[PDB]
């Protein structure tokens, strides 16, 4: 219904929203990644730390995706549900058609092209 | 299967095409669907060809015996009662559809019997496949007071209308003709009109060409 | 882009046992750069910001390089740079 | 209840030599046991030295043939007036036919040309789209007829070398225009002669690198 | 099939059509549908040809030893033997009858048995495909004891309407006057009956 | 399926000058399955050759049959049954079975021994009389054989050549007809000599 | 159906026969002899509808063995395989057909040679090296066209049913628990006590 | 539609050499009953095509419809529609076989047989065939129903082949029609004595007759005839 | 159709036939019923002739769309299961097919998958699909080993499919031959049976059941 | 039908699965795995039409396997139970209903107890003791009633499902090819080596 064109171009040649969600991303808690010669670790900032605040039900900033692959992100959290949502299922769906978990690579292209979509689609974000 | 028959001022003439067709696919290129069932009394068939014939014998040789036995020429009306009450009998499972003409002491007769026992009389009938082509040919060329070589045209011409306009009529085109002063005439192949051009080639293997495992001479005396 | 052009053209095989030709490729690519607007069948909200040089060999215009625009428009360059 | 398929007869067959290609067609359109037209031709002529024929189901034919023409005609718009192979025509046309995989076009279907070497070739299609490139073909009513001689006149088959003891099979070799000419004159003749289904004429479709043309001879109207 | 037989002063009238057809085909367009089963006792058939056929036939025959041994039959005696044959036959049959008869004592007579054997004597009787459409026109213009020509032009109407309106009826009208001086054959044309 | 269809098999006769030829398939299978490499469809009485293809137990019924009514023939009439004879002889008994009928399609061959003519016909299922004086087919690959007769026959032939002619015939219309095949045999005819031939083709 | 197999090798005939007898989803038994000794040189293996079987095959042993005590003789297998052929040949076109499948194994001693006969319910009957009824040919009849041998001794047939037997045993569907296996020779009819 | 109720019979046409004729009852039969009389089953389009239906007269008058706004669509904004750019026989008969053949393949024909008959703007003459299963064919004669079976034979004896076309008259042509129709009405069931004739001639136009009907009938040895066979009187 | 594919030492075999019949009718016998989906993965079709073929074909291209987007060659595994859920998803629509998937990749190694128009899928190492699939597997199963030879195998198949075309009057026409390695598949000659069958009678002292 | 068995002993839940899958009168496969671990602590046997069988477990796999992921917890087989007979009996009224039926067996850790659930096509769910589908129950369950025991050890349940595979063998009219055992325990799943 609602297919109003948010993310369009500038005429400097910039898509706006994009940048603008790039700063919202500039604004949320640190998140790091380190390659080793055989593990990999992820790294992530809390928010301060609250006493009031139960951290045994608040979500983690890292979330698997499959059995193999972890997800950090920065930026808004809702929209990192929605995205980790999105990748697990599409992790189960490849490895119910090719019977083989899902590369990092090929998640994080999945991913990708996710926000890729959301960055030319009509009345979203 | 074209089956017609026409009365003319001294008699009655019947014809009839010869093709035999096994379903869509011809079998006999030369069947000769005229029967005898008296030496005067002749029948043209259609349907099952088996029972056509069959038919046609067995009431054939029941007139020999009546004629035998009571010294008399046999009549027409009584072929045709007969091959009514037999035809009746079956309750039509007898493939046959006849037209049945003649020359006896009481002069000439033509009908025609339908398979399941019914029988109709005029000076002009067709039967088959093609009897449509046939019957316009007759309604548009048949008239009262024919003569003979009348006749034999309207025929000639209905059975021709047959064999060029239906697919299961062709061939060539048989002719009986039955006047009241003469014997029957039997005109088989009256019009040959289908006959086959000549082959661009000739076919005849080189003698070895067909391998052969074994071989042996036959006993076939005793 | 790039995954319209590929099933494409392995269509093109598909449908008619051959390869298809560049032109016809990049024309193929081409129809979906004015594939925007609003209104809506649901089209994208801006054009593509990213230009493509497409080569490619057939047998019957031998070796050919296209530029191929967010305009809709395609051009055959013997050498062409894009970017900055 | 409403059938939406009917047999029209017809025959057709086709033949691939050196530098050429030929397919030939009956030109009788039939129904049940009645003829619809002597003169209705099946075989076309397309373009880019391309000729077709589905024969069975006329409808469905006819609808084939225009939709083949129309998908030569947009893939002449659509890829630079660039020239339509046959093997590419082949596979548009099986992808034509499985498009009613459901719903089937009730014809066997026969194309005609030169491939990208410039020689002879035939492919064959089943109602479905199962195609197969061949040098011999025969499809329609008559193909049962057809198809083995065929096989004993084009690929020599059973037809082993005089004296070889069965051990040496004749040579297979390239046929000439005129020959090709002759044996499907010769086909056509028989199954005229044997299916009441064809017949009336036969219309030939020569392709050669020089282009298409056409042949007609007459055959029996029985 | 346009079948009736109306009686009247001087005896009985049958009438009938003269198309017999095989679908939508007329296999004999000048079919003879009056039978005759003995000197003033006659037929009209209606349904099966063969089965009709069949059934005047043996009917002739009964008839033929009944005279040859206890003399002239009654018109009610061919009735009964059409009903036995029709009654006693009815699941292989498909034949529907219309026996008129004329003798001294009873002047004209006209019997009709349908379907499954059922007999029922009427001074007048309607039968065939072509019947259903005349039923109307019969009941408002059948007379008791017309003239000879009334009664022919009451047939001629009425059988011209039938074969006007029902397509398994036509050719020409065909009727047998049974009366005391004998057995008359009509003849009537479509050039006549059509521009009734 | 089919009664005439659930064993196959085929059978065709030629004539020629002053010799006849019957061939016929070696194949008995019970539908897709093929059972018997040596099943022979033709056999004969005296000087006349029957073929019969179609339902085997008919085949072998009629067969017996048909040797049982020859034999006793040859006892009352002191001589052997001219092949037009045999052949109303068949037809007659077709057709005593009219509405039971052997699922058959039988095929008679030979030279008469008085007139010396040559003489083929065939019949249907319930006795047709079908007379012809070229070529006589029958099986489940009549078409087959019909198309291959109609295209390669040409009258008087003598027997060297009416043999490769039946031969490439019946072979060419069995490649073409999955339920015959698996052997083939020829007997060629003329007024004093009976020669029978075993074929090579194809095993499929 | 049940397995009915036979291999005729040179100077014997072996015969094997399925065990098992099944009605509905229970196996009733799985030690059944589908055999029955026509005469001391000839044995009888049949397969078929449930009760057709045995009725038809000891009918005809019963008239083998009257026929045998009628003459005080032996038919040779060709007239036994003729004869029951021609039962099946009349039963077929009778109200109630037999359903039965048979192969009929003998050392014609006026032969001195081995012979095995196959005839199915329609009384097709034919001469072969080695035959099968049912499914059981569709596997069985490969492994013959490539390991059958004409110069084969009784072990060596025994050998190659046992390869026949495994695999019916891999590849079938069905588990009918074995087969009797039965040698037919110049010195009559013994039973393989052992087999798997 | 599913099953016919309301049917025309035969129709029947031919080619002579100046033009085309066809010809066809005005019947419309019930089934069995010979229900209306004087039903017009030629539909004349433009001064150049006649279109002869048989069967379903519900569709018959649907294609009635679709002719009339036919002939409205193309006298759209078309300044030479009374001219050059007027509507061909053949345009008609391709527009009506694409129809029929549509809604053959969907599972709800028109139940006809129709036949295109005219004369093109060059002279030609047209005269094609299309039915319920939208199967096309073209010869010199058509006919529809119990006609392709009698009429058929009866018209080729004056037009066996194309080349017979130029040496048939238009009386020949016109007479053979009336004779088939005659035998027509003696051997249908499903006939009337009262039919529609159409001439399209590359000179004369149109020549449309109506309410004629079938004379010079024999009947007379209608009298001659008595009994089924054995009966004498 | 009869078709056989089996595992063994040296890879896989491959062999068909190639005779396509419409009823009684032999339509011809000149049909490749093994479809080349890529230089690593082969197809056998058995059954519907235009099903197997279009839906093979297009098999081949999903697979090229697979390599062509992962950059790397599918799986045997991958490649038999987009079949099988095609078919499915056209479960009951009429479709009869009955495949073998031959491949071999680094992953899997050499691997055969059978796919029927029911949805059926299953890995295996001896499969046999078609009317004559019974002579084969008979053949098969009483001369295999996996310690065949590449030769020894082929002939294997070559005569599995020889015999099923004797037996089978709906398989014949001529045996076609694939080995399977890991340098992709080698076509092995179209072998016709006429003289195939002459051939192994007379150097093999077997089929003494055949007159000739 | 093919077997499907399944014993829910003290500790344990045994499920039992022929190895046959036979397409015309050909055995195809005669080791075939009829069983799909829906999770660690429980695992699906199934059986039915050819092609829907394998369809509906892989679903159902990826559907237990997701919410697991999504969770980061294992559903109860309870739980999983209900998922598939609402699945199942939402699929028969649909177009083309799934014709399957499973025997789920798992171990629930919050209660340290067995469970063996039955259901068919239907979607008529039961816990059972001891359950089975087809034909096969016809003869199990009366071996059952008679030597089944609430207190047994793995092995003796080990030992009657060997008791019910050779009275099948001995009175059933086809050839399973033996059958796969599969244990599901506190400790996981695992497969009997030889049975
Ligand atoms: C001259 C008089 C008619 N002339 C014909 O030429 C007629 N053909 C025949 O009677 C052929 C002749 C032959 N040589 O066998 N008989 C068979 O086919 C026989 N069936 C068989 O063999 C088979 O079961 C095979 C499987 C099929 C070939 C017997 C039969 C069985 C059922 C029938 O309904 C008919 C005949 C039948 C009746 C009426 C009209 C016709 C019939 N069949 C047609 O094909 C025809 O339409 C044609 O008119
Ligand atoms: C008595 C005076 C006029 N009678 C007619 O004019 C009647 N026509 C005939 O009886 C034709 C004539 C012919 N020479 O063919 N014969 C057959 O039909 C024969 N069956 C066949 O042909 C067949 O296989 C199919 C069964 C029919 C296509 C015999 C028969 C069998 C069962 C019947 O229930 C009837 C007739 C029947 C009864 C009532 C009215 C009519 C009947 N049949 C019709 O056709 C008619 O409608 C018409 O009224
Ligand atoms: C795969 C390797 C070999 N394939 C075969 O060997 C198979 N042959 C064919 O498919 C022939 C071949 C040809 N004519 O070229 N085509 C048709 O039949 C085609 N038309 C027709 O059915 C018709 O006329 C219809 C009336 C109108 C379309 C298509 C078709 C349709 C429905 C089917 O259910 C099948 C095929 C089918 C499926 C499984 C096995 C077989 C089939 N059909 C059979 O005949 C066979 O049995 C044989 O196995
Ligand atoms: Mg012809
Ligand atoms: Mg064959
Ligand atoms: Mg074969």
């Amino acid at each position: 219904g609602y297919d109003r064109a948010l993310s369009i171009f500038s005429p400097d040649g910039h898509i706006f929203q994009v940048e603008y969600a790039l700063e919202a991303v500039k604004r949320g808690t640190c998140a790091v990644g380190v390659k080793g010669k055989n593990c990999v670790v992820l790294g992530c900032e809390r928010r301060s730390t609250l006493k009031l605040q139960d951290t045994r039900i608040t979500p983690s900033k890292v979330s698997k995706i499959d059995s193999h692959v972890v997800l950090s992100f920065s930026g808004l959290n809702a929209d990192s549900r929605i995205l980790i949502e999105k990748a697990r299922v599409e992790a189960q769906s490849h490895r119910l058609t090719l019977e083989d978990p899902v590369t990092v690579e090929y998640l994080t292209r999945y991913v990708a092209g996710v926000q890729q979509r959301y960055t030319q689609s009509g009345g979203v974000r | 299967t074209t089956i017609v028959g026409v009365k003319f001022n001294n008699g009655v003439v019947i014809a009839a095409d010869t093709r035999s067709t096994q379903g869509p696919i011809v079998a006999d290129k030369n069947c000769a669907k005229l029967h005898r069932i008296s030496p005067k009394i002749w029948c043209a068939g259609a349907g099952t060809a088996a029972d056509t014939e069959a038919v046609t014998q067995l009431i054939g040789s029941n007139i020999e015996l009546h004629s035998l036995y009571t010294s008399r020429e046999p009549r027409v009306v009584s072929a045709l009662q007969m091959l009514k009450q037999h035809l009746f009998k079956y309750q039509g499972h007898i493939g046959a559809y006849l037209i049945v003409a003649g020359v006896d002491p009481t002069g000439s007769h033509l009908f025609s019997i339908h398979a399941h026992g019914s029988t109709d009389v005029g000076y002009y009938l067709s039967l088959g496949s093609g009897s449509l082509a046939a019957m316009a040919v007759l309604e548009s060329h048949w008239k009262q007071d024919l003569t003979k070589e009348e006749a034999i045209k309207l025929a000639s011409d209905a059975i021709q209308a047959g064999i060029w306009n239906d697919l299961g009529s062709g061939s060539n085109v048989d002719v009986c003709v039955m006047e009241i002063g003469k014997d029957a005439e039997y005109l088989r192949n009256y019009l040959t009109p289908n006959v086959r051009e000549e082959k661009q080639k000739s076919y005849k293997f080189p003698r070895g060409t067909t391998a052969v495992l074994k071989e042996s001479i036959v006993n076939i005396c005793d | 882009m790039i995954e319209h052009a590929r099933t494409a053209a392995v269509t093109h095989n598909l449908y008619y046992d051959e390869d298809i030709n560049v032109e016809s490729l990049t024309q193929s690519v081409c129809d979906l750069a004015l594939r925007f607007g609003e209104g809506a069948e649901r089209l994208m909200s801006r054009p593509f910001g990213v230009a493509l040089l497409i080569a490619g060999h057939d047998a019957d215009d031998g070796y050919q390089l296209f530029h191929a625009e967010p305009s809709g428009t395609f051009y055959r360059y013997n050498a062409k740079a894009i970017g900055s | 209840q409403f059938n939406p398929y009917g047999d029209n007869g017809g025959t057709i067959l086709g033949i691939a030599g050196e530098d050429f290609a030929v397919l030939a067609g009956d030109t009788r359109n039939i129904t049940d046991y009645s003829i619809n037209s002597r003169y209705e031709p099946k075989v076309f002529d397309c373009g880019d030295n391309i000729v077709m024929s589905a024969n069975g189901f006329a409808a469905d034919g006819d609808a084939l043939v225009k939709r083949f023409k129309n998908s030569v005609k947009w893939y002449h718009f659509d890829h630079n007036d660039k020239k339509l192979s046959i093997n590419s025509a082949a596979r548009n046309i099986q992808h034509l036919l499985y498009g009613k995989r459901f719903f089937p076009y009730y014809v066997h279907t026969i194309i005609a040309g030169l491939d990208e070497d410039g020689k002879g070739a035939v492919y064959s299609f089943d109602p479905v789209g199962s195609y197969e490139r061949e040098q011999c073909r025969a499809g329609g009513a008559a193909a049962s007829l057809i198809m083995p001689f065929l096989d004993n006149q084009v690929n020599f088959k059973n037809q082993y070398e005089p004296g070889t003891n069965g051990k040496v099979k004749k040579p297979l070799k390239y046929l000439s225009v005129e020959e090709v000419i002759k044996l499907v004159r010769d086909s056509f003749t028989s199954a005229t002669e044997r299916h009441i289904q064809v017949g009336d004429g036969l219309e030939i479709l020569i392709v050669t690198k020089d282009g298409v043309r056409k042949e007609f001879y007459e055959l029996k109207r029985d | 099939t346009s079948i009736m037989a109306v009686t009247f002063k001087d005896g009985v009238i049958l009438g009938a059509d003269s198309r017999t057809t095989t679908g939508a085909y007329i296999a004999n367009r000048v079919t003879d549908k009056l039978t005759r089963v003995h000197d003033k006792i006659w037929c009209c058939r209606s349904g099966s040809a063969a089965d009709t056929q069949a059934i005047a036939d043996i009917v002739q025959y009964h008839l033929e030893l009944y005279t040859s041994q206890y003399g002239t039959p009654s018109t009610e005696t061919a009735a009964s033997v059409f009903k036995e044959l029709c009654y006693e036959n009815k699941d292989n049959l498909t034949a529907g009858i219309i026996v008129a008869g004329y003798d001294d004592k009873n002047k004209g007579e006209v019997y009709t048995i349908p379907l499954g054997g059922s007999v029922h004597k009427l001074p007048y009787a309607i039968a065939g495909s072509g019947s259903t459409f005349i039923y109307g026109y019969c009941d408002k213009n059948f007379r008791e004891n017309m003239s000879k020509e009334e009664t022919v032009d009451f047939i001629k109407h009425s059988l011209s309407q039938a074969i006007k309106w029902d397509g398994s009826s036509g050719g020409v009208i065909r009727m047998v006057v049974l009366t005391a001086a004998g057995v008359e054959r009509l003849i009537f044309y479509p050039d006549e009956y059509e521009q009734l | 399926s089919d009664p005439s269809s659930i064993n196959g098999g085929i059978v065709v006769a030629m004539t020629g000058k002053d010799c006849v030829a019957i061939a016929c398939d070696l194949r008995l299978g019970s539908q897709s399955l093929g059972v018997s490499n040596k099943f022979e469809k033709i056999f004969h009485y005296g000087h006349v050759f029957l073929g019969i293809t179609g339902l085997a137990t008919d085949v072998t019924t009629l067969n017996e049959m048909f040797r049982y009514k020859t034999n006793l023939y040859k006892l009352k009439e002191e001589r052997a049954i001219e092949p037009e004879t045999f052949t109303q002889l068949v037809s007659s008994s077709l057709y005593e079975r009219r509405f039971g009928p052997y699922f058959v399609g039988p095929v008679v061959a030979g030279i008469n021994s008085k007139s010396g003519k040559p003489f083929i016909a065939g019949f249907d299922l319930i006795g047709c009389i079908d007379e012809a004086k070229d070529f006589i087919v029958s099986g489940t690959a009549s078409d087959q054989l019909f198309g291959m007769c109609e295209s390669l026959y040409e009258p008087n032939l003598e027997p060297e050549d009416l043999f490769e002619t039946i031969s490439q015939a019946l072979l060419n219309a069995a490649d073409r007809d999955a339920l015959s095949g698996w052997g083939a045999v020829v007997y060629i005819i003329k007024k004093d000599e009976v020669v029978k031939r075993y074929l090579k083709m194809r095993q499929d | 159906m049940d397995i009915i197999l036979g291999i005729r090798v040179q100077d014997s005939v072996i015969l094997a026969s399925s065990k098992a007898v099944t009605r509905g989803i229970s196996v009733l038994k799985d030690s059944d002899d589908k055999t029955r000794q026509l005469s001391p040189h000839t044995l009888m293996s049949f397969a078929g509808e449930a009760g057709d079987t045995v009725q038809f095959a000891e009918y005809i042993q019963a008239n083998i063995q009257l026929y045998s005590i009628r003459e005080d003789y032996e038919l040779s297998p060709q007239a036994v395989s003729s004869f029951v052929r021609q039962e099946l040949a009349k039963s077929i076109r009778s109200r109630r057909p037999y359903q039965v499948n048979v192969l009929i194994g003998g050392y014609d001693k006026k032969k001195n040679k081995p012979e095995l006969y196959q005839i199915d319910y329609l009384g097709t009957k034919v001469e072969l090296p080695y035959g099968a009824h049912g499914y059981s040919g569709f596997y069985t009849f490969s492994l013959l066209d490539h390991h059958y041998r004409p110069d084969m001794t009784t072990e060596e047939g025994l050998d190659l049913l046992k390869l026949c037997v495994q695999e019916l045993e891999k590849r079938m569907p069905m588990d009918f628990k074995g087969v009797i296996v039965k040698i037919v020779d110049k010195d009559g009819i013994r039973q393989v006590d052992d087999f798997q | 539609t599913q099953q016919p109720i309301v049917t025309g019979t035969s129709v029947i046409s031919m080619k002579y050499d100046n033009g085309v004729i066809i010809a066809a009852d005005n019947l419309g039969s019930y089934g069995s009953l010979l229900r209306f009389n004087g039903v017009e089953r030629l539909i004349p389009v433009g001064d150049n095509t006649v279109v002869g239906i048989s069967g379903d007269i519900s569709d018959m008058q649907h294609i009635e419809r679709l002719l009339k706004d036919l002939v409205t669509e193309n006298a759209y904004d078309n300044p030479l529609a009374d001219a050059e750019e007027a509507l061909e026989p053949s345009y008609i008969f391709e527009y009506l076989a694409t129809v029929m053949y549509q809604r053959r393949s969907k599972m709800n024909p028109l139940w006809n047989a129709i036949i295109v008959a005219g004369v093109q703007s060059n002279g030609d003459q047209f005269l094609r065939y299309v039915n319920l299963l939208g199967v096309t064919y073209s010869s010199p004669t058509l006919a529809t129903g119990f006609g392709a079976h009698m009429a058929n034979p009866l018209l080729r004896k004056v037009v066996d082949r194309e080349s017979d076309i130029p040496k048939t008259t238009v009386q020949v042509a016109e007479e053979a029609i009336v004779n088939a129709m005659r035998v027509l009405y003696y051997r249908d069931a499903r006939s009337s004595r009262n039919f529609s004739l159409a001439i399209i001639d590359k000179n004369t136009g149109l020549t449309f007759k109506k309410n004629l009907q079938v004379e010079n009938m024999k009947w007379d040895f209608a009298k001659d005839i008595k009994g089924y066979g054995t009966q004498k009187i | 159709t009869t078709t056989l594919a089996f595992r063994f030492q040296g890879g896989i075999i491959v062999a068909v036939d190639s005779r396509a019949t419409a009823g009684n009718w032999v339509a011809s016998q000149t049909v490749k019923k093994v479809i080349e989906i890529n230089p690593f993965l082969l197809g056998t079709m058995a059954g519907g002739a235009a099903d197997c073929q279009f839906w093979e074909t297009w098999l081949g291209s999903q697979c090229r769309l697979h390599e062509l987007r992962e950059k790397e060659r599918i799986s045997v595994a991958a490649a038999s299961k987009i079949l099988s859920n095609l078919v499915y998803q056209y479960k009951g629509a009429g479709l009869s097919m009955g495949t073998m998937i031959c491949g071999y990749t680094r992953k899997e190694g050499p691997t055969i998958y059978y796919v029927d128009s029911d949805g059926t899928r299953l890995k295996g190492d001896i499969f046999c699909v078609g009317s004559g699939q019974t002579f084969a597997y008979g053949v098969l199963d009483s001369n295999y080993k996996w310690d065949l030879s590449v030769e020894d195998a082929l002939y294997l198949g070559k005569r599995s499919i020889l015999a099923a075309a004797h037996r089978d009057a709906y398989s014949g026409g001529s045996v076609n031959l694939y080995h399977v390695t890991e340098d992709g598949w080698i076509y092995h000659g179209n072998h016709d049976v006429g003289e195939l069958f002459w051939k192994v009678k007379e150097e093999e002292g077997s089929f003494n059941n055949v007159i000739g």
